[PDB]
């Protein structure tokens, strides 16, 4: 899950 | 579901403020909160993020460390570490939806708060009647003179005289105070028409009653 | 990002399209939110995802696009349309987030001459040392230019303007114009004169101090 990247 | 900011004021250069979102309606483990503000004048600009669903932050490349954000249980709060004038500006909070794959659709939005900084102090407004010089109908007004920082808020007969009332955009002065006139028209009457006057931030209120 | 230049122009009841390119792709090529931004409100969600409507954002909205090339169409256009349009720019990082510079769009509606008044300084501003004179131009379109004479002579210096936004309903301005004068010059001259031009029209309003 990359979320904020 | 509603955000409200608080915090604004004004504050000298490199004196740190915290400026705070309040939630109510929702929780905020559930999405991610965002920080915008809009300096007097220009566009908005995207300051940073942080979530709750998912525990991450992030802040605008350009931050640098100008900007600390951090959550409570039923809050988000924004450090403005040193602030400078061009930090001057209207700060919102959002709340956009969020998942591990970041966030979307910023669909709600706090009314925002105003940081204002200035090497000066707090200054309450001067308040004088606006009057003509054989009509049935009559335009009067108040000019709000020398007030620091913003906001004031003029209302008339304590809110009850709200047709034809227009109050203008404020203007800064040379002297970086700021001047507001609101005028409302009225069917001509032997009726005293009051206008409202207050700033928050001197806990100013003035009330004056215009003669045609 | 680059928007559309400030101001675009279109009529009551047309059909306005602006664009947003960015240099970069969008997350999964359509992360661009549209937002409508009015002074001393919040930012409001119309599209998010390029294309997808807010809740309860009229239809008149639509957004289209993919990559770095973005619109947004306002159709069945309104006075209560009358706005700047930000574009939001959400790519795989956070911290890469950016807003558009903004497309003011200006609602032609039906043109109004405006309502003039002027209004002599109060007996205790002139105490003061320092007088304001206030003309204004009420519920106008297009928009007016303003110039002050004392005595005949046109006024250089002192000057200032304020202009509200366009009226939701009407899409009619308010301006008001203030002439900054010590009390001795104020004294020293009889006849104040506020003349507001719009195109080939100026409608215009005095007084004579004494009559006062």
């Amino acid at each position: 899950g990359k979320g904020s990247g | 579901e509603q955000l409200k900011e608080s915090g604004g004021r004004l504050v000298a250069p490199g004196t740190p403020l915290t400026l705070t979102c309040t939630v109510s309606g929702f929780d905020i483990s559930d999405y991610a909160m965002i920080w915008v503000r809009q300096a007097p004048g220009k566009g908005l600009e995207w300051i940073g993020i942080i979530y709750g669903v998912i525990n991450d932050l992030a802040y605008a490349k350009w931050a640098k460390g100008r900007f600390t954000i951090s959550r409570t249980s039923t809050t988000v709060d924004l450090k403005i570490t040193s602030p400078t004038t061009e930090d001057t500006a209207t700060y919102f909070c959002a709340r956009g939806y969020g998942s591990m794959d970041g966030y979307d659709r910023l669909n709600l939005w706090g009314q925002g708060t105003l940081v204002t900084v200035s090497s000066g102090q707090p200054k309450g407004p001067s308040v004088f009647p606006l009057a003509p010089c054989p009509s049935s109908t009559v335009t009067l007004g108040c000019l709000v003179k020398g007030y620091l920082p913003e906001p004031v808020t003029v209302t008339w007969n304590s809110g009850t005289l709200t047709n034809g009332v227009r109050t203008f955009p404020s203007v800064r002065q040379s002297s970086g105070l700021y001047s507001l006139s609101s005028v409302v028209s009225v069917t001509s009457s032997s009726q005293p028409v009051t206008c409202n006057v207050a700033h928050p931030a001197t806990n100013t209120k003035v009330d004056k009653t215009v003669a045609p | 990002l680059t928007q559309t230049p400030s101001p675009v122009s279109a009529a009551v009841g047309g059909t306005v399209t602006i664009s947003c390119r960015s240099r970069q792709r969008v997350y999964l090529g359509d992360w661009l939110s549209w937002f409508q931004k009015k002074p001393g409100q919040p930012p409001k969600l119309l599209i998010y995802d390029a294309s997808f409507r807010g809740d309860g954002v009229s239809s008149r909205f639509s957004g289209s696009g993919s990559g770095t090339h973005f619109t947004l169409t306002i159709s069945g256009v309104q006075c209560d349309d009358a706005a700047t349009y930000y574009c939001l720019g959400g790519y795989y990082d956070d911290a890469d987030d950016t807003f558009g510079g903004g497309t003011e769009v200006v609602v032609k509606g039906d043109p109004v001459a405006p309502t003039v008044l002027i209004f002599p300084p109060a007996a205790d501003q002139v105490a003061t040392g320092t007088v304001t004179i206030v003309c204004v131009a009420n519920k106008y379109f297009p928009d007016v230019t303003v110039t002050w004479e004392v005595d005949g002579t046109t006024q250089t210096t002192g000057i200032e303007n304020s202009k509200t936004p366009q009226n939701s309903a009407d899409c009619t301005y308010n301006l008001s114009s203030t002439l900054t004068l010590t009390s001795t010059q104020y004294n020293s001259h009889k006849e104040y004169t506020c003349k507001v031009t719009q195109g080939t029209t100026s409608v215009v309003q005095s007084f004579n101090r004494g009559d006062c």
